[PDB]
């Protein structure tokens, strides 16, 4: 399972931002024209419009992951191998074989 | 996106991530500072609802599957042309029996 | 390298969807991610206050760490039996450390945290689907006390246990409309009493700067096109979705995820023995299930019709 | 929330007492798509609520 | 078992009930004392 990771918004929000290239796992970006976010405490900058907002969202692994978690695997021939009793007279003989 | 592997790594431990999850970044509307987004259902999970029985279960000839090494043990199949060269001093002589 | 100082962590407000007025409002309990897959139905929570500290952030396990509403950006302590968790009804609070609780939930459609008392009562109601888990091939409700021994993972009581670790980043800026005056036509920078506030305008030239007073300013003539943050903050932050990031958002610290999914083993139910009555080329089986019991057959041969079916009642 | 039946109480006093009736009382969602409680982010549509 | 009339007594205050409920005694596998059984459903409940 993944992890989508949504960092924090960067509002340069007076100007303009541009999207990066990151190899950060689906590393989406997207640039928004006007914004004028607020939170508690009110306008969070000055110029009314001017305001470009970051959304960046990537992907991670789980926590959980350690433990929860399935491997893909390409397996080719397989081999046979055996586990034999062989008693021959009064003498009895264990042994494996490919 | 949506389907078994859509995140993939070399190991849990890897800096390598590769992802496919179909993100999208939606346009925020309300006025506090908001991330918007969308994204398809985990393809592990998925195919965890949609994996159907194992092949411990789904095995022929009474195949015990099991894992570290993977290996099916104990399968009913087949003749194995057994070569034995017996010691000598096993065999006895016929004035003896 | 992870660290265990939270006197280096601050808590903060989130934006929680669903609050005790059933309106989306600025939360100092808000609810982060949601981990459930432990098989004894335990759930792990990230909130934005820190459990199992006080206010200087040394370890005090009464007592829990949260955003203050103030236009003073304070830090406040409340004690721990103040806090509760429901998802459908109360749920049983198993261990906290940090931003994280543990909490044996029953199944339901949504994950509560409130404060049920003092000052800072409000609640964070999230969207979460938290099902019945069950280890093995047959159901039950609660696990009994005949059975036989399997492996199941569960998260671990103990908070020294850690299964990953969060990135920790400096604080951004938080603007506060409290700091601006504009008092006759021209705007004034008012500071939380002698705390340095830094100020950001646009009053036709970008102007900046930090003060400890009053100040008027340059021809602003409305308070909009200025802001004002307190300078002070340096407490590491996580990386919250509702926060504005600092121009350096690199990973300053890093914290550890309490209650590591560890396997150990569980008791799960041993079903009625079935009855085989015989006949040619054939069994039947008579089954006696009082809850979802699984019946898998298959043959030994080179085909290998694999029937699967969950079975419930006689 | 959903139920079936709808009670009233007075949980102290000399006249404690309740009143219980079959009500039948269902989830309700505004547009094309389920919700339990709404979003953040969505589209602004016409519902009618009780005024406080 | 499992069938109506697994329990069957001439009265219902007699000393000679007779029954057949599959009634199967298991091994102790804890190490606080228990008596472990499994049993057949009622057959009175299944028929009604």
């Amino acid at each position: 399972k993944f992890h989508t990771v949504i960092p924090s918004p960067q509002v340069k929000c007076c100007g303009s931002l541009e999207c990066k290239a990151s190899s950060k796992a689906d590393y989406t970006c997207r640039v928004f024209g006007g914004v004028y976010p607020f939170m508690w405490g009110g306008a969070q900058c000055f110029c009314d419009s001017e305001n470009t907002q970051l959304s960046e969202a990537y992907v991670e692994f789980a926590p959980d992951c350690t433990i929860d978690h399935a491997v893909a695997l390409k397996v080719h021939t397989a081999a046979l191998k055996v586990g034999l009793r062989i008693v021959y007279g009064n003498t009895t003989a264990h042994l494996d074989t490919f | 996106p949506g389907a078994f592997g859509d995140i993939q790594a070399s190991s849990l431990y890897a800096t390598d991530i590769v992802a496919r999850t179909d993100i999208r970044l939606l346009k925020p509307s309300v006025k506090n500072i908001h991330v918007p987004y969308t994204q398809a259902v985990s393809g592990y999970e998925m195919w965890k609802n949609n994996s159907g029985r194992p092949l411990q279960e789904t095995a022929p000839f009474g195949c015990k599957i099991e894992v570290e090494p993977l290996r099916a043990s104990n399968c009913a199949y087949g003749h194995i042309p057994i070569s034995i060269d017996i010691p000598d001093a096993a065999f006895v002589r016929s004035s003896e029996s | 390298s992870i660290t265990d100082d939270f006197t280096l962590t601050s808590p903060y407000l989130g934006f929680c969807p669903y609050c005790r007025h059933s309106a989306p409002c600025f939360s100092p309990i808000k609810i982060e991610n949601v981990w459930d897959e432990s098989d004894d139905g335990s759930i792990r929570i990230q909130v934005s206050a820190q459990f199992g500290y006080n206010q200087a952030g040394t370890a005090d396990v009464t007592k829990f760490r949260y955003m203050s509403y103030d236009h003073d950006h304070d830090i406040k302590e409340d004690s721990m039996e103040k806090i509760a968790i429901s998802t459908s009804g109360p749920c049983r609070r198993l261990g906290h450390k940090g931003y994280f609780l543990l909490a044996q939930c029953p199944p339901g459609d949504s994950v509560t945290v409130s404060i049920t008392s003092g000052a800072s009562e409000n609640s964070c109601t999230v969207e979460k689907k938290i099902r019945r888990k069950f280890v093995g091939r047959e159901e039950y409700l609660f696990p009994p006390v005949h059975g036989k021994l399997l492996k199941c993972h569960i998260y671990d009581h103990l908070k020294e246990t850690s299964a990953g670790y969060i990135t920790m980043h400096r604080p951004g800026p938080h603007a506060y409309k409290s700091y601006l005056k504009e008092a006759s036509g021209e705007v004034y920078i008012k500071p939380p009493s002698g705390k340095n506030v830094t100020y950001e305008c646009k009053c036709g030239d970008y102007s900046t700067g930090i003060v400890s007073t009053q100040t008027k300013m340059n021809g602003c003539t409305k308070a909009r096109q200025c802001i004002a943050y307190t300078r002070d903050q340096t407490k590491w932050v996580f990386n919250s979705p509702d926060l504005i990031r600092h121009t350096d958002h690199s990973v300053q610290g890093k914290l550890h995820i309490p209650f590591r999914l560890t396997p150990t083993v569980c008791r799960v139910p041993l079903a009625h023995t079935p009855t085989v009555t015989k006949w040619f080329k054939g069994i039947t089986l008579h089954l006696t299930a009082t809850r979802p019991t699984l019946l898998t057959t298959r043959k030994l041969g080179l085909r290998a019709d694999a029937t699967a079916e969950w079975i419930t009642g006689t």
